[PDB]
RNA sequence: GGAAGUGUGUUUCAAAGAAAAAAAA
């Protein structure tokens, strides 16, 4: 919820680059991870 | 077990750039045994991981036209002789290693 | 390239070069290094281990 | 009133179209591997127009002006005079198997109109090219003529 | 002849199993027996295909194909007839598999479609059934699997170059370590072979199959059988590689000075050319005993044999060091340069070699081309070797003797005819493809520049829908500057270039204007319509004088 | 030297041209 200050433009560049790679990671596993609780909900 | 990059950054989009977070030691040193240790240990925490952990928020445009263009201004007087780019390399000067 | 317009009778010196720079790095070899100038060795000095 | 040159018509030798005009080693006006070019002279009374075959070393082919296309005096300052003679360009290139062209000219005025010719009779236009030969010495190393009206 | 199609078992109408076990050894009696077609062979071919709608198995339907792919049935009706009668079967084995997951139909489908490349006929439903198949299921496909397909699909005439190239992309990214780490020299090669076929750009993965290949070559792996092949891919490719055509040359040279010098002693060793020959005559003499150059097409059309290569299983690997001298051509030294930062040759093989080294243009910007060009010529002017020889290494020795041209010491005028006369001679028996055609018409008259004739008229005049306007304006061109001023045989094509204006190239253009101003013939709705041709083509380029040519598109 | 092409280091034309307009084929 608290993230850092920095001294210089280019910190905040990278570091919201950063936080949008993050969060599509973060999409493609949750994806990822209710696909396999699908697959194991179909098999048992 | 592939890894990410084994995975998909044989891509041209995705193989082109491609950052270092840790740095490489031979095979036989105290930081490769740890390394091996951590990796270990934190595919098990992944397979003993929860949902939340992987809760995502949606896409939003993080800045406004004219404020983009405010910042390319800026960045631009910044280094007037070099192009502005996000240099992920060089990214160690700007923001400290500790809080990557 | 037109006969009359082009240069003719020079030296390969630069494909000389290239086939003499085979011998100290095979044809059959990598054409970067890992960590690929200034910025990455930069980024591997920048960058901590575990 | 016959919308063509008089001394070119009385003197036509049995009217074979492209009678006069040398021909190469094989016998044909035009290769089927030619490229043309038409260069526009404008000038305030006249318009003088020279299809070109670029392969035979830029050699002219045909030309047409006010006088070919049957317009004399006063009027060949007008526009029609210029579109008339676009479209008497445009229909010879049509006739000898001549369809894209390469325009170029040294003054712009009155091209408009050999333009707009083209185009309607079908004479497709790739290039475009204004060489204008500005002099590039002074103004007065040749002291030009003397200004109209004192 | 006629006995033989007289008294097989071809007369029994029925689905019985004896019908279909007898029809089955009345085709293994004709692929034993029959010549391959050919000129000389035509009407029994014809008669047997239209007995021969019909009651099929998959097993049979296998066979005949084989055997038409192995005898060169180019025939149209026959390839309409079979699909016709086989197409019941294929849709019936479609159906089962598509409710048994709701032999096997993509393989049957998969054959069906090779024997037609074999054949250079066109299977446009099988094709785009492929086509399809493909794009639905190649994940699904092991890496074999797909290579397979994926080289077949290539090797169609015409799928789309995009879409190959959009697919082996995607194979690539799924099997590119696992191929990259260990894969033998023929799956290497097919790789290749199909990313060639196709001009796919993955100059990673090439990069990595060719550096394989290479440290096979120089552990001594490797067939000249392959080599050659290796030598193909890469003038295919346009893949410039200097080490190892150097090392090919050196090769070429050390194999000449051995066998010179054995051979100014008493004791020498028989020549590669001797021990093909002797094989295929062991060939000839088991087919005739499990029964003009018939004996050598069906040599050339075995399965297992390949245009510029001959045949496959003759050739072994050629040693494991074969140059005493330091060679001129692995991951583990890759990744540790990466870290540090510091038996024989044939006389067609040799030819297709020196071909490719021409394409590749290495005998201007080389040292070692003008040696192994000495080498060729002083092989080729030797009686008998021309003779014994495929219609695509024919090919090759003509462009040799046409790019080197003034390098030529001597003049093998008569080795040049007797060429010309084989080349010819497979050309009228069908053997000789329109490109392998082209390609050796264009060098005679290249090298010419500074009955027979008759024959290959003939031939182009019946063949006219084999090959495109590229080959037809090059042939009638090349056939004007040997010397033909044949008013008949130049006015036939003039209505059908009318009619396929539209697939008329500013090459093909020139070489029809070159062929009939050569042959002083005057057609002047052909040439207007060439040039208004030729007009809307050249629309989108832009150039000066003086200045080259500026905005192309 | 002009104009082009790509199995090439290839081809073609070539040391001034131009002598109604509008059409048919």
């Amino acid at each position: 919820d608290v993230q850092p200050l920095f001294t210089s433009g280019q910190a905040y560049w990278q570091f919201e680059i950063a936080k949008s790679q993050a969060n599509h990671l973060l999409r493609i596993r949750s994806v990822l991870r209710r696909m396999k609780a699908q697959a194991e909900a179909a098999a048992q | 077990s592939p890894s990410f990059e084994q995975q998909f950054l044989n891509d041209k989009l995705l193989g082109q750039n491609t950052l270092q977070f840790t740095k490489v030691s031979e095979k036989g040193t105290a930081d490769a045994l740890f390394a091996e240790c951590l990796e270990s240990i934190r595919h098990r925490r992944f397979k003993l991981d929860p949902d939340v952990d992987n809760r995502s928020s949606e896409a939003v445009e993080k800045l406004t036209q004219e404020e983009r263009a405010i910042a390319e201004k800026i960045f631009q007087r910044v280094d007037p002789e070099r192009k502005i780019a996000p240099r992920l390399e060089s990214r160690g000067c700007y923001i400290d290693p500790l809080w990557d | 390239k037109s006969i009359k317009k082009k240069i003719t009778g020079t030296d390969n010196v630069f494909r000389h070069i290239m086939e003499e720079s085979f011998a100290v790095l095979p044809e059959d070899g990598p054409e970067f290094e890992e960590d690929g100038g200034v910025s990455a060795k930069q980024q591997k000095s920048q960058i901590l281990s575990e | 009133t016959l919308g063509g040159h008089p001394r070119r018509f009385k003197l036509m030798g049995g009217r074979p179209e492209f009678h006069h005009v040398d021909r190469n080693k094989n016998g044909h006006i035009i290769e089927p591997t030619d490229k043309f070019q038409v260069v526009i002279t404008t000038s305030k009374n006249n318009v003088h127009a020279q299809v070109v075959n670029k392969s035979r070393a830029y050699r002219t082919i045909f030309g047409s002006f006010a006088g070919n296309v049957g317009i004399r005096k006063q009027a060949q300052q007008g526009t029609q005079c210029a579109y008339r003679i676009g479209q008497n360009i445009a229909r010879k290139c049509r006739r000898l198997g001549i369809s894209q062209v390469e325009i170029k000219f040294r003054r712009i005025m009155r091209v408009n109109q050999l333009l707009q010719a083209f185009t309607a009779h079908g004479l497709g236009v790739t290039a475009i090219a204004h060489e204008p030969r500005l002099p590039k010495c002074g103004q007065n190393a040749t002291k030009p003529r003397k200004r109209r009206r004192v | 002849p006629l006995q033989a199609l007289a008294a097989l078992p071809v007369w029994q109408q029925g689905t019985s199993p004896r019908s279909l076990e007898l029809r089955s050894v009345s085709v293994r009696l004709a692929h034993a027996f029959m010549p391959p077609f050919s000129t000389e062979t035509e009407e029994l071919w014809c008669a047997y295909t239209r007995r021969l709608p019909v009651q099929l198995s998959v097993d049979l339907g296998l066979q005949i194909a084989r055997l038409f792919a192995s005898r060169n049935v180019v025939l149209a009706e026959a390839w309409k007839g079979l699909f016709a009668s086989m197409d019941p079967l294929l849709r019936e084995l479609r159906q089962r598999e598509e409710r048994e997951s709701a032999e096997r139909f993509p393989d049957v489908v998969l054959k069906l479609c090779e024997a037609a490349n074999r054949v250079r006929h066109e299977w446009t439903w099988g094709t785009e059934e492929l086509m399809l198949y493909a794009r639905r299921q190649l994940p699904a496909l092991e890496a074999p699997e797909a290579a397979r397909l994926l080289h077949a699909l290539a090797s169609s005439p015409s799928t789309s170059e995009s879409v190959v190239a959009r697919l082996a992309e995607a194979f690539v990214f799924l099997w590119e370590r696992d191929l990259s780490g260990a894969v033998e020299p023929a799956a290497g090669l097919q790789l290749l072979e199909t990313l060639a076929r196709k001009r796919a750009t993955e100059r990673d993965f090439i990069r990595d199959i060719s550096r394989r290949m290479h440290c096979y070559l120089h552990l001594g792996l490797l067939t000249p059988f392959e080599k050659t092949r290796l030598a193909v891919v890469y003038r295919q490719l346009e893949f410039r590689h200097f080490t190892f055509f150097r090392h090919l040359a050196e090769e070429l040279l050390q194999q000449n000075a051995k066998r010179q010098r054995l051979l100014a002693l008493g004791r020498s060793e028989p020549s590669a050319d001797a021990l093909q020959a002797a094989r295929q005559h062991q060939r000839r003499q088991r087919l005739s005993r499990l029964q003009t150059g018939e004996w050598r097409w069906q040599e050339y059309l075995r399965p297992g044999y390949v245009m510029g290569l001959g045949l496959e299983k003759d050739f072994s690997p050629s040693g494991v060091i074969l140059q005493e001298e330091i060679l001129p051509l692995v991951a583990e030294l890759r990744r540790g340069l990466r870290g540090s930062l510091p038996k024989a040759f044939t006389l067609g093989q040799t030819a297709v070699i020196l071909d490719s080294m021409l394409f590749l243009g290495f005998h201007h910007q080389s040292r070692f081309f003008g040696p192994v060009a000495d080498v060729l010529l002083q092989r080729a002017t030797e009686r008998g070797a021309v003779e014994t020889l495929d219609p695509q290494q024919c090919t090759s020795l003509m462009v040799f003797f046409a790019e080197t041209r003034r390098q030529l010491s001597e003049d093998p005028d008569d080795c040049i005819r007797r060429l010309t006369e084989r080349f010819v001679d497979a050309l009228v028996c069908e053997v000789a493809s329109p490109a392998q055609c082209l390609l050796f018409f264009k060098s005679l008259v290249k090298w010419s520049a500074t009955p027979l004739l008759l024959a290959v008229c003939k031939q182009l005049c019946k063949r006219v829908h084999n090959f495109s306007m590229k080959e037809l304006t090059g042939m009638l061109r090349a056939i004007a500057y040997v010397d033909f001023r044949e008013p008949a045989f130049f006015t036939v094509f003039v209505n059908y270039l009318k009619e396929r204006l539209g697939e008329m190239q500013e090459e093909d253009i020139a070489n029809v204007t070159q062929a009939f101003n050569k042959a002083k013939i005057e057609e002047p709705h052909l040439f207007s319509l060439m040039g208004k041709r030729y007009q809307h083509l050249q629309a989108n380029v832009m150039a000066v004088k003086r200045r080259g040519v500026l905005v192309r598109r």
